[PDB]
DNA sequence: ATCTTAGGGTTAGGGTTAGGGTTAGGGTTAGGGTTAGGGTTAGGGTTAGGGTTAGGGTTAGGGTTAGGGTTAGGGTTAGGGTTAGGGTTAGGGTTAGGGTTAGGGTTAGGGTTAGGGTTAGGGTTAGGGTTAGGGTTAGGGTGAT
DNA sequence: ATCACCCTAACCCTAACCCTAACCCTAACCCTAACCCTAACCCTAACCCTAACCCTAACCCTAACCCTAACCCTAACCCTAACCCTAACCCTAACCCTAACCCTAACCCTAACCCTAACCCTAACCCTAACCCTAACCCTAAGAT
């Protein structure tokens, strides 16, 4: 919206999300962003910006199996 | 014990990281003063247009990317996956430069 | 009246029509376009300086057209010397049959 | 009373410009003279391997769902014909990138 | 004034991508001193050609004309920035 | 009991013999022969000077030589004393002619 | 009168190869390199060859000379001095 | 009574020089070919180097500075330095003589 | 009347020929003009290069007792000269072999 | 794609009514609401930047 | 049932054309002038295709061993993961050094021609180089100490 | 390891021969001297662009560390393929002869190229509005508990 500026992600918020979707698993969206640090981010800005990374292979590949 | 990836997992997921990309691998104020700093020995005072910088840069990632595919033949050839440096003497050996 | 601005010559135009030749829809960065020029200007180049050495072997004072044929047939690889020798005929037959 | 003026290029049905490169001819010290059919053949030729890079630049930007052609595709495009790779063997390609290619041993062993 | 030990710019984390450019998997420790060797090699040759030319063309400007020509002399051709 | 130099004996006093001379090792006719066979394919009823055939002689052994040079580097990077078929593949690769 | 040749390549024999390795400092030659040798020499002489007729079918003669040989060498990157170049 | 087309060489020229650096050292046929051979390949190359030279800078003119210019960039190190002297040495013996 | 001639060799003291130097760079299609300096330049340095190999030569061929300059001892002056073989890395010398090397992994243990 | 096709009064004084109706930013809904003829949501954002660094636009 | 997650839809902001205008700058056409090279012929030179021989080089095979191929094991690195902080990057100015353009001279290089100095080709000869035959020394091999 | 013979091959030395370099002579060809003529280059001066330089500020890449496993390296063992030597034989090297066939100079002559001068035409900038690309954000629609 306007009232709220459109920033885009650092490279100490990726790999805060990056850790917590390792650690908290992928989808828990709410505690990652309670037990991590980010820049006034919401549940769903994880969520979108997850995606992202993933459209950009900036995800670790899926493990072979 | 947290989750941790062998050797090798993330040398070929960076090899793939880097194959696919086209920018430069060197940062760029370093090489700035790096070129600099030869040409003082050739000619004092000297000014540089930012696209010979460029220029410069981009045929010095282009010889060592071809320099490392060869050493990397060349360490192959010695039953081994790392490049040590005598595979890169041998490379520029027979390429000429020696 | 203020100092005139000396002008650049390219191919830039002409390769915009044979782009859009080729694939009407796909465009072309200006980087690319600096290759595309720099690719031109490269063969023009080796094709004019090995006709010119045929040239001076042969003791002729003239380019012809056979030159480039044989320049290009020495430097073009393969399929490439013969599909870029029959485009070259081509073209000079045509523009012979109109004056 | 001067007849209109057809360009040399639209007698050969060509893209590229034939007048162009008949005063390059002239200009670069090639010989002391330049034929007729010169400027025409050298200019069909490099019409012809324009073509041909673009055709095939155009299917690896088309490959990459990418409807502009940048540095990468070129290179691309370039190093995967046999024919236009042993044409362009000592050239470097600024922002082109190499193909990627991983050799056999180092990929892992299952 | 003077540069000096500018050569250890071009860091180890940099020379270890441009290996994995060249499909490499892993790099001695002993790389890195020898690669920084080659490349002021590289540098030096091509520099001292460009300032060649440069100096003949009456200019103080190294231009990136200046540089495709000197690469081009050494077999090694760089198309996109101009020529 | 008769006399028998061991192995890689005669092997250098060669080395010695063949780096101490200027002649062609490869026999005249038959190399007249192979440059003629190979000429009929891209044009029939074609005749060589003497000189024509001397000149390809000495460009084709000069290039096997060096060849051969490199070869024995690339044998000697893998800890061999032989040469095998992927050393001269090593050595091509790299020289760009492959 | 101008006959065919064939086989030509097998002339190219086993000490021939041997003696060239020697002159390249090679102590021990696997049996295998005798084949691929032959091969490297089959496609070098082509790529020459083939220059040098072209060469002289630009000239309109019919007699290839050691000067087309040498301009076809040089093309090459393997300037060759000793025959009138 | 065809006349046959005289062969221009640098025969005599190198003669000279041989008898200025070695005396009494004679030279063969085929060394002299090599010789000849030399020339003409260097004189190409310093030749072809200004041609360039002289069209990147839009002048229509070879001049001693372009012919320095090439001699340079092709002649290594020494053999640069000593061969500037010795063409700046001639021109200035020349232009004094007038 | 006409002053006697003097070669532009004699003048600029050299032995190698200004005046043929001259006419192969009018007719060699090098540029347009050829300034009265620049065949002088070139002759000096061909002079220079000339001299240098045949001294290098000739002291090959005394070490070999021989009165009389073969293209081995062009090629030994040559490849033993680094700056000389720096120039003529591709340079193939009919009839000159090669140099006298054998790789010390491959002579006898003791 | 489509030729270039410039903007008009109408299509003017309608996207400024909108701004004001639908408030700056609603750009898809107020292409819904108004009538801009072969005009997308993308368009009518670079059409009121246009607007913006033009100053026709004012209070 | 409600705050939370999934997934499709909208927007922000930097980047990329299309077109309209202006005009350096050269391409085209017409007509005059000059010469390079195509066409034809003759004649000399060159290479290809026969033959014959003998002697050196190649080829097939046996004996032997050295080096390449394989495996096992230990020590040495290289690399993955983590953290702190500073070096590079991004943005915003200023300024002056140098590259570029514009006239105005002028001297250096081209063009031409007569004549002589120089150089390439042909002829002739003797000495550096080579080949044959005979020692002589440097060094590889095996068996004994 | 350590000498001590035994034996082979590269080295040296003489002699003879020899053919190729080196010198001489001559005639044709091309370099030089002298004299116009004109434009490429040099010199000065103004003008504007961009490279060097200086700030601030915050990012994220680099450096340092610790801990392991993966890698390199070597040593021991086996076997097979390459080397060395011998004998039987074949094909290359050397020379000669002849016959088509090719290369090239001499001569003629005509398209083909050069060189101006007018007359446009098209490309090369510039600059602004319109459109595009893609990550960041939004809006509902189920849904775990």
């Amino acid at each position: 919206h306007r009232a709220r500026k459109r920033q885009a992600w650092l490279w100490e918020e990726d790999k805060n999300l990056r850790s917590g979707v390792r650690k908290y698993g992928e989808g828990n969206w709410s505690k990652i962003l309670l037990h991590y640090k980010f820049n006034n981010r919401t549940s769903v800005m994880l969520k979108d910006r997850w995606r992202t990374m993933k459209k950009l292979k900036l995800i670790s590949s899926d493990s072979e199996d | 014990k947290p989750h941790r990836y062998r050797p090798g997992t993330v040398a070929l997921r960076e090899i793939r990281r880097y194959q696919k990309s086209t920018e430069l691998l060197i940062r760029k104020l370093p090489f700035q003063r790096l070129v600099r700093e030869i040409a003082q020995d050739f000619k004092t005072d000297l000014r540089f247009q930012s696209s010979a910088v460029m220029a410069l840069q981009e045929a010095c990632e282009a010889y060592l990317v071809g320099l490392f595919e060869d050493t990397n033949l060349c360490a192959i050839h010695a039953k081994r996956v790392t490049i040590m440096p005598k595979d890169i003497q041998l490379a520029r050996r027979i390429r000429g430069e020696r | 009246k203020k100092r005139k601005r000396s002008r650049k010559e390219s191919y830039s135009v002409y390769v915009y029509k044979v782009l859009k030749q080729v694939h009407p829809d796909t465009g072309i960065s200006s980087k690319a376009m600096g290759i595309m020029n720099s690719f031109v200007n490269d063969i023009f180049e080796r094709i004019a300086g090995e006709a010119s050495r045929l040239a001076h072997y042969n003791k002729r004072s003239t380019i012809t057209s056979r030159e480039i044929q044989t320049a290009v047939r020495l430097l073009l690889p393969g399929e490439l010397a013969k599909h870029a020798v029959s485009e070259g005929t081509k073209a000079v037959t045509k523009y012979t049959s109109s004056k | 009373a001067r007849a209109k003026a057809k360009s040399r290029s639209s007698r050969a049905g060509l893209q590229f410009p034939v007048g162009r490169v008949h005063r390059l001819l002239r200009k670069g010290n090639y010989a002391e003279r330049v034929g007729a059919g010169a400027p025409v053949y050298l200019a069909a030729v490099l019409e012809y391997l324009t073509a041909e890079i673009l055709e095939l630049a155009g299917n690896a930007a088309r490959d990459n769902k990418k409807t502009r052609i940048i540095p990468r595709h070129l290179q691309l495009a370039i190093r995967n014909d046999e024919e236009l790779n042993k044409l362009l063997g000592r050239v470097t390609i600024a922002q082109g990138g190499v193909l990627p290619n991983i050799q056999a041993v180092l990929l892992p062993k299952k | 004034k003077v540069l000096r030990d500018n050569i250890q710019g071009i860091t180890k984390p940099a020379i270890r991508r441009l290996a994995r450019r060249g499909g490499v998997k892993r790099i001695s420790g002993l790389i890195y001193e020898e690669t920084r060797g080659v490349l002021k090699v590289f540098l030096e040759n091509v520099i001292r050609d460009a300032v060649t030319y440069t100096e003949h063309a009456k200019r103080k400007t190294v231009t990136a004309m200046d540089v495709v020509y000197a690469l081009k002399r050494q077999g090694r051709t760089l198309y996109g920035f101009g020529g």
